[PDB]
């Protein structure tokens, strides 16, 4: 059995071997199902990153895009609103009052061209100069008139007053009726000259109403149209009433008549018959009471005169004092980033990961020479 | 100022002001264009400011009917 | 013998081996391809989700922080007009105006700074009660002032009217030329009394124009320098024009005056000489024709008066009635959502996959040991 | 013999058996770069998956943010656009108080004046004139805040009626006309200055030039302020001593020198102290006035002066200005993403898939055989 | 136009003027409401258009104050 | 109210109504200041907000030019 020794142990390995390759192929049936399998994970990987960029590109820019263009939209209304105020605060005005301007308001003339206009007017150097520091008065005692709209513009006219007489004398009268009495009888004078006195070349002016002229300090700012010419010796009726100079304008009465006259610094008082006048303070009540008659009293002699039950006020009663601010505006901005490194190191990763693996793949290839 | 009294005529006199007198009319004359914008033809339709531009627009077509001179309307 | 019987079956199954391992040989030659040619397509897989990231990362973050901050800008603009409404709106009144205000607006004071200052003024319980429920008048007395503009602060005045007179009689006058006639001549009459008359402590108001009071229901609001005080035996004019109690304002003429004058509760009419008076309906033209000579009608006897071919109307002539409301406002918003739930069900299969593809190579290695 | 098979049977199985051991080897480096690949894709998905994680919450978040302060934005500023009027209109009455000077454009837009006019109780051609003139209809009309009801305003436009047009019209102005013999000197000055109207039956009489505008040859006169005279009083145009009619003139003592305007020139009074002259705004003086009574007109020369005091004959015309707006933009840049190259990374992709897919099958194939 | 120079009264006449005389009042009633506005519940807490509303309601709150009717008060 | 028709001169007295007098003036001072407005640091330059701030700062200057007292200039 010499041959059989080593003939036995040939089909022996023979045996071993064949059952080894059988391994081998149900070994490599497997892995190509491995493989396979990968690759139908990397499809749906595939198809995931397709349908992630088709919501990116198409449905999410489409949000972006049109936020754009809102956006923009916005800005330019606003913007809009903003690059036009005087445009559109000028038609609001003359939209408003319909046609025409109470008063030469900012928006209808800036300072700048206030101020420029008023050096221009033909007038002497130091009458522009008060106008420049009372130009407050310019603009009310003027006005704007909207002359049309032409097209897509608004033409319009402003309307300066030109103050050529200036810094003359001026003064104001006021009085109360004066009743005099003897055995029940009332006689009563009451001066007619009352009202505003301004000064002039050749004449003097008189405005019948306190409101015709209007007090900005000592200044006093006189309607053109308000006034009546007077010869200059009507002045003389506040030395002597019956000066046979000028006829000085006065009534006469039958009957008495109480009342309170305010002046600039004072009033008239006129306590006649069945009335209870008196003289009042701040913080007391009385300080005396009026004797029957004509009374002359100070601002800085009382606050109040009192007739009867009714309180009259000489000055001007000063009440509450506020004070209002606005609720604050904030920022309301928060960006959004995306934490780039974690990923890029993760892309890496795959990228070597297939570096690995081409390469493994060719270490098997040289194996198999 | 300073303010005096007048005993006699039961008036008073308050003297110390200083005239403003106007002596004529100083006229400027202004015209308001509105400023230029593009169009936005990013959107379709009903934009916020083709509404705000067809609003004053409409401001203007009335404000007009008011002009000083006709030969405006 | 035997032995080369069994080694003569060895050789022989070695050549069925040595074709099993050739095709093997191949097999795996293939398969090494396959996971070298699925790890490009990895590869190309791994750039194209990297430039995704990229746009992601940088051009569309990019674009909606940029959005993100025009929209807080917007928000910043708006709110600043909302927040400070009331400063904005009481610098565009001083400045339409000029530094004055015709009236004490809403803006300028609000209702509850508004009573509260009435509720503070010097005067009895019943006057601060009247003014309360007339604010709207108490508004328009008064008025305000701009003060200064100290650094970023408006500084203001209001100025509000004290009613402390108020619920005493009052009446206003009205008349029209009394002509009588004897022998074709015209002797006239006509009554200067005309106007508001008010009785005060002590005296009696007089104003001159019909203008110079305003009426809210019996209430008549009197402008304080519009008056005349007038003794209190004057309103015996209105008994006998001819009484010697009082110096009557009354004027004579010559000739005839025709003409409508208007009462608060009808209208005086004088018809004279060549004039046609009517007194006419609204629909109708006339109802009664007048006789000569003064006559007094109602608002309830006629709606209106014709002298000629003038036509004068008694009352208010009530025309058209207006409603409107302005356009809807609808909300623009329509988010937009991303379909999670389907996505993941995706990345949930390629996570499997990949187990599935790592155990089968695991069966494969231990097929191999 | 026997042994001599023996031997080449080892022989062919030892130069197998070192070959299927080496295939061993290169099956196990396969299957290493299979579980490589792998390990790499499950990393590419983990960074996809962390991809849309950003992309579904946190970026989409901060879109549909970003989308509802624009729909914010646009609803408030459509709410301010769409109730424009109403917005206007309580703005309005709240500045004024319950009351307006005019009927704003914004209180009755013009279709809705015109429509009240045509139905106004009138003649065609008076309905013709308002039409003609509405700027002045809406000026001499006025708006009435009836009442706010919950959300809603209602108020009230009152206009005038304008029943009497086109009958003659005229105004009077004069300087008082100062007479001298032997140093004395006796003055005399109309006092009947004014508008005047005829009327049907009567001549109306408005007493102060500010009761009446002028637009064009029409006078509008202000009812309120008118005084009926007797039609015989114009005769005082021709001569002044008529004893026809009382005509109201003064006599004066004293001179009173002055500048009365006329529509087309002006009264000038030069007496006594006075350096009357008359000039030009080119040129400065063109003639010195001798004493009494002057009457020049607005083309004979631009300015009186009075001493050092200048009178303006007519309005001087400034500076002539225009302005525009800055110009508004559109900020649109919409973000394009670069799809092109990219899903040819995708196609790539997915060859690469089947490519190797197609791949697995040959080796299948292969080891079905 | 014509004016005439009278020089016995140092007096002016200007004629050719043409009258527009109010005879009566004439008027229009108008009721002006807001808008329906939607409700924007996207957001949380201050929204712009919601305090744009409470602004024009306090706006008609205020406003309400000054009516010409008690009965509105 | 009563209204009486007097034949005897062609007037009518028309009686009932009460008076509202004024007596005085009652003065109340006002103060309103800007609210604060925080700084927009996400933008470069020309943001509409601070086109907003310097149009207000800008209408405030001129504001001031018609100030009651001189020494507010
Ligand atoms: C106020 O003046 C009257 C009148 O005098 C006038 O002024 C003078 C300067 C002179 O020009 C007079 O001719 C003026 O009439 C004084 O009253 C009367 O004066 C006249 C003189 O003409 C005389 O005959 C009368 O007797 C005087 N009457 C009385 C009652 O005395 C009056 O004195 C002056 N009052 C004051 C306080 O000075
Ligand atoms: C406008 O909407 C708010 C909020 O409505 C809520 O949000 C919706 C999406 C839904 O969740 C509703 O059920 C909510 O009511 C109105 O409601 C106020 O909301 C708060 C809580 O957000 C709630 O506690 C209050 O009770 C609600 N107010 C009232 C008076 O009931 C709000 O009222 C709406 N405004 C108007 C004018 O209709
Ligand atoms: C009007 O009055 C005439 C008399 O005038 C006075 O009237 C009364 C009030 C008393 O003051 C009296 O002393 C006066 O004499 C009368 O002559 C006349 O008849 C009266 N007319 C009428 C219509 O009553
Ligand atoms: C995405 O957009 C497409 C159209 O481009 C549309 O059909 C689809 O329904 C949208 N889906 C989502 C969730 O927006
Ligand atoms: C993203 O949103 C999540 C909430 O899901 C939050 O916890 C995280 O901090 C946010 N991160 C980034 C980078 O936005
Ligand atoms: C994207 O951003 C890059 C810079 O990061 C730029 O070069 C490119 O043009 C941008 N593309 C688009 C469409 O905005």
């Amino acid at each position: 059995t010499a041959a059989a020794v080593t003939a036995g142990v040939a089909i022996a390995k023979t045996i071993r071997l064949e059952s080894e390759v059988t391994a081998i192929k149900n070994a490599l049936k497997k892995t190509n199902e491995a493989v396979s399998t990968l690759g139908n994970g990397v499809r749906v990987l595939a198809t995931a990153v397709r349908e992630l960029k088709d919501f990116v590109s198409k449905n999410l820019t489409r949000a972006i895009n049109k936020n754009k263009c809102d956006i923009a939209d916005l800005k330019m209304a606003v913007s809009f609103s903003q690059f036009n105020r005087r445009f559109l605060n000028v038609v609001r005005q003359f939209s408003d009052n319909a046609g025409i301007t109470p008063a030469i308001s900012l928006d209808l003339m800036t300072d700048a061209e206030l101020a420029r206009a008023v050096s221009n007017m033909p007038t002497s150097a130091g009458q522009i100069k008060l106008m420049l520091e009372n130009r407050a008065m310019v603009r009310r005692k003027g006005f704007g008139i909207l002359i049309g709209v032409y097209g897509s513009s608004v033409i319009y006219m402003v309307q300066l007053p030109i103050f050529g007489v200036i810094d003359t004398p001026c003064w104001i009268v006021k009085a109360a009726p004066s009743c005099s009495e003897k055995k029940g009888n009332y006689a009563c004078l009451l001066r007619e000259d009352q009202g505003w006195y301004c000064q002039n070349a050749g004449s003097t002016v008189y405005y019948p109403n306190e409101k015709d002229c209007e007090t900005r300090g000592d200044h006093v700012f006189c309607d053109t149209a308000a006034g009546i010419n007077v010869a200059e010796q009507s002045k003389e009726c506040n030395i002597n009433i019956s000066t046979t100079n000028y006829p000085c304008k006065v009534s006469t009465g039958r009957h008495p008549i109480s009342m309170v006259a305010l002046s600039p610094l004072g009033a008239l008082v006129a306590c006649y018959k069945g009335v209870s006048c008196s003289i009042g303070s701040n913080r007391v009540g009385i300080i005396k009471q009026l004797n029957k008659g004509c009374s002359y009293i100070t601002n800085q002699d009382a606050d109040t005169v009192t007739i009867d039950n009714t309180v009259y006020q000489l000055s001007k009663v000063e009440g509450e004092q506020h004070v209002i601010k606005g609720r604050p505006v904030s920022s309301s901005f928060d960006p959004v980033k995306f934490p780039e490194d974690q990923f890029n190191v993760a892309l890496d990763q795959v990228f070597e990961s297939i570096e690995n693996s081409q390469a493994l793949v060719d270490q098997s290839n040289r194996i198999l020479s | 100022l300073k303010e005096s009294y007048l005993e006699e005529s039961c008036s008073t006199i308050t003297e110390g002001y200083l005239s403003v007198l106007r002596t004529g009319w100083y006229t400027n004359v202004f015209t308001l264009e509105v400023g230029d914008v593009e169009n936005l033809t990013c959107a379709d339709g009903p934009s916020l400011i083709k509404t705000e531009l067809d609003l004053t627009k409409s401001a203007l077509r009335e404000l007009r009917t008011v002009s000083a001179d006709q030969l405006a309307r």
